[PDB]
């Protein structure tokens, strides 16, 4: 009974892990698209 | 864990010496009345003659 209260909190816990997760991979977005504005810019100092 | 939990969850959690011979002597009985439990264990367990 207790293993399902622990489901019943791993159903939020698993929401949690994909929210952080989500964080993560939209930081990670974050990062990959800053670095495609820096690629950009540097392509356009390199065509200078 | 939760996911090795919920694979643990599909797994059964929380004597039976005679049970199924006494159960299908039962269920072929013939006859109409009482068949004490008793008569099923003395006739099931013999295990010597």
């Amino acid at each position: 009974k207790l293993l399902r209260e622990l489901n019943q909190t791993s159903d939020l816990n698993e929401r949690k892990m994909l929210l952080q997760a989500k964080s993560l991979w939209i930081d990670v977005a974050h990062n990959t698209d800053a670095c495609k504005n820096l690629e950009n810019e540097i392509s356009g100092i390199q065509q200078k | 864990l939760q996911d090795l939990k919920k694979e643990i969850l599909d797994s059964p959690r929380s004597i039976t010496s005679n049970t199924v011979a006494k159960s299908e002597l039962q269920k072929s009985i013939k006859f109409s009345g009482s068949i004490p439990e008793i008569y099923l264990d003395v006739v099931t367990k013999e295990t010597i003659s």
